[PDB]
């Protein structure tokens, strides 16, 4: 189950 | 850019026996960047039906791939893996040695 | 014993035209269970182990959506990072991301991680406490400040200690038949002669799972490392792993040398002799 959110660098 | 040259191992999936079907593997690892050419050779000729794993990488960020094809070993056939990568001036050829 | 769930993501920019090549793979321990490849036709997260096929259409829709979001963050990141490092549009570049969680034998949270690289070098990583960041350079330091303001660590920690562990336990149960099975290495020894004075002994371990293994030589009961060659653990291609260790010895003295094999599938270490 993937992380819900991926913040931009 | 960081550039790391691939390590190569060529080997069969199961213990090798003449007349008994099996898989020829070429495992390439420790390389960067991800762009790489890998061929399996039968008597110096490129095998056409060759699959590979999904690109993944180790802790040190270096990439690894498994290339493989179905084959039935015989006494006479010689197998090898040919690898080209940015770090290589000439393609590298590693022969399958079944006596290892 | 202990277990992990880990995801690995690679994006490679394609300068002349179009979006980056994006590949995502997920593992439980040493078993791959899902994949997404941007160059494939389906544009969906795909099963790679039979036990994940138990999951319903909502799981596949939800995983697909998230994996595409991962892809778009990477796409944006490649442009931002080209900007941070004053690079041109001509060359290809790479971002790599790995995250996941560890659990011990009790299946309780042990460790979480989230690390990120640009062109094969450390960029930024979440620290052990899951509260702070390690930024390798000043570009990464700008990202760190951005992520502190947005409370990124806090969201990741919740996932890593919560969802990640919860769903690893779920996968471990559904895939019990293989995921909770140990395959002990099948061992044997080979012999070769280079000249009439010098011999090579090779100790083989085949068909084992998990990947973790130790192979070593002893000479007259003492650890022997000189004149040895130890290959990288390699995938057999059927889910299991292979390895060998060789030693060079004087012809006639083969009997002094023993190979020792440690693996979780073996209640006691194994000894081989020529």
């Amino acid at each position: 189950n993937l992380v819900p959110m991926v913040a931009v660098v | 850019m960081i550039q790391r040259t691939p390590k190569i191992q060529v080997y069969s999936r199961h213990p090798a026996e003449n007349g008994k079907s099996n898989f020829l593997n070429c495992y390439v690892s420790g390389f960067h960047p991800s762009d790489i050419e890998v061929d399996l050779l039968k008597n110096g000729e490129r095998i056409e039906k060759v699959e590979h794993s999904d690109l993944s990488f180790s802790k040190d960020w270096s990439f690894y791939l498994l290339y493989y094809t179905e084959f039935t070993p015989t006494e006479k056939d010689e197998y090898a893996c040919r690898v080209n990568h940015v770090t290589l001036s000439q393609p590298k050829i590693v022969k399958w040695d079944r006596d290892m | 014993g202990s277990h992990s769930m880990r995801y690995f993501f690679t994006s490679v920019s394609r300068p002349g035209r179009g979006e980056p090549r994006f590949i995502a793979v997920g593992y439980v321990d040493d078993t791959q269970f899902v994949r997404f490849d941007s160059d494939a036709a389906s544009q969906r997260m795909e099963p790679r182990a039979p036990w994940i096929e138990q999951e319903g259409p909502e799981y596949w829709d939800g995983e697909t959506r998230k994996v595409k979001a991962h892809s778009q963050t990477h796409r944006v990141d490649l442009g931002t990072l080209r900007g941070y490092y004053n690079q041109s549009e001509a060359g290809s570049h790479t971002v790599q991301r790995m995250y996941g969680c560890d659990v011990g034998s009790d299946w309780r949270f042990l460790r979480g991680y989230h690390q990120y690289a640009y062109d094969g070098k450390d960029y930024i990583a979440l620290k052990e406490d899951l509260r702070s960041w390690t930024a390798a350079d000043m570009a990464a330091q700008t990202t760190k400040h951005k992520w502190e303001a947005a409370h990124v660590a806090e969201q990741l920690r919740a996932y890593l200690e919560g969802t990640c562990v919860e769903w690893l336990r779920r996968y471990l149960e559904n895939g019990k038949e293989t995921l909770q099975r140990t395959d002990a290495p099948k061992t044997h020894m080979t012999h070769h002669a280079v000249s009439d004075h010098e011999a090579t002994l090779r100790c083989w371990a085949l068909s084992f799972y998990p990947a973790e293994i130790t192979l070593t030589w002893q000479r007259d009961g003492e650890d022997q490392t000189q004149d040895t060659e130890l290959v990288e653990t390699r995938p057999a291609g059927d889910g299991t792993f292979q390895k060998w260790v060789a030693v060079v010895v004087p012809s006639g003295q083969e009997q002094r040398y023993t190979c020792h094999v440690q693996h979780e599938g073996l209640p006691k270490p194994l000894t081989l002799r020529w």
